[PDB]
């Protein structure tokens, strides 16, 4: 995020990490439930990624992380990688997060749900802070 | 769901 | 427009 | 990337305002919001664009793509999720 | 390819389309040999998508053209999503592809191979012809 | 995306001449091709970007990225094979 | 520059 | 490899 601010550590509990083997932060995600997490279909990730829930300072050897393993990649097969619509990936853990006051999981809308031009909703990760 | 135990602070 |  | 998790507050913006920047590139499926002085970022992709309803924190967009400089003064393109959730309800109850 | 020719068919008999599971192009890759193909990282493959070897007319239900499935994705641990670094992935067919007229493979080069500036070269695939 | 394959015959340039456009984007694992009146565009990315040596065509770049509108009159970027065969064959060799 |  | 049974034609 460009001009965002740092969060109270545990503030925003479904935010995950998708982290490669080498532990290379790479894409954010949201714990939906203790076993599946949404992220972008853009980020390509495979099963040799670590879904990682709990983290706040990623340069921290001290925080009680949960490092989970990702059993299948369910690629929206309406993703449409040439527009980028439909930019949805689900991952279904092959350890469910174990829920706690930092790890827990974010609400989802109703079809029908209206969110209107306006209203002030906030964004959360660990991306580039200047360009 | 959507109900931090650690309120955020904005 | 570059992906994020 | 920083070490620290950051955060912002960003409005959002109708499809039809937000083809004045992007045209055509703005499906159904997508939202946009931001243009407001920040914005979502290399390596925020996948992560959430959240929104209060009702007391709790509703899962609105997921970071999708944007501006290739992170131009604070264009706004972000998150994948719409209301447009999506019967999709992962079908997934989530088959699976 | 923008400005570019039809090819002959099955002149590039290493060209692979990369395809969802409803039949949707969305990257190229090429045979290696009989069981891997190389691709893009960024093109996000799961193995719920399908190789289709052989195929010149998308368009085409008579082309006899083999689609094979995908065993598993390897993405280069070192690749880069934020720089587009490292761009590769190698997918490990479950069932190998029958080489022939039209699907054989296309050779690698030495990690000490010399291909200068000014060279002419070829590009194949299904991309966009316009923009 | 069109039904037939597609075929452009392209230059390759230096990655010094390739920063001219691109900047520091402009990396080692990558060459660049094209600016020559033709461009690889959506959906061409991951196929290959061949070379003939000693007769027989060697795969020297993968479609990786390049111009937002498919310029033809900028390169296209793609993952230089040199650079990373030896990961090709460790794989292969270890699966 | 979009990745293609 | 690299010696397509087809001749490509340039």
């Amino acid at each position: 995020i460009v001009n965002g601010e740092e969060a109270v550590p545990g503030s925003w509990p479904w935010q995950v990490s998708l982290q490669d083997k080498t532990g290379f932060h790479f894409c954010g995600g949201s714990l939906i439930n203790e076993n599946w997490v949404v992220t972008a279909a853009h980020c390509g990730v495979t099963t040799s990624d670590v879904v990682v829930a709990g983290e706040f300072d990623q340069g921290s050897s001290s925080e009680k992380i949960q490092k989970l393993k990702i059993a299948k990649v369910f690629k929206n097969s309406k993703y449409n990688s040439l527009t980028i619509n439909n930019d949805i990936t689900l991952l279904k853990l092959s350890t469910a997060a174990s829920f706690s006051q930092t790890v827990s999981a974010v609400c989802l809308p109703s079809a029908s749900d209206d969110f209107a031009a306006g209203t002030t909703c906030v964004t959360t990760g660990w991306g580039l802070t200047r360009y | 769901c959507g109900v931090p135990a650690i309120q955020p602070v904005l | 427009p570059g992906a994020y | 990337t920083p070490d620290r998790l950051q955060q912002a507050s960003l409005p959002l913006l109708s499809n039809t305002n937000c083809k004045k920047y992007w045209g055509t590139k703005i499906k159904d499926a997508m939202i946009c919001a931001g243009a407001s002085g920040v914005s979502s970022c290399m390596g925020d992709s996948g992560g959430p664009l959240v929104c209060k309803k009702n007391g709790a924190w509703t899962l609105v967009g997921i970071v999708s793509w944007g501006s290739s400089t992170c131009s604070t003064s264009t706004p972000g393109v998150y994948a719409r999720v209301t447009a999506l959730v019967n999709w992962v309800q079908q997934t989530l109850a088959a699976n």
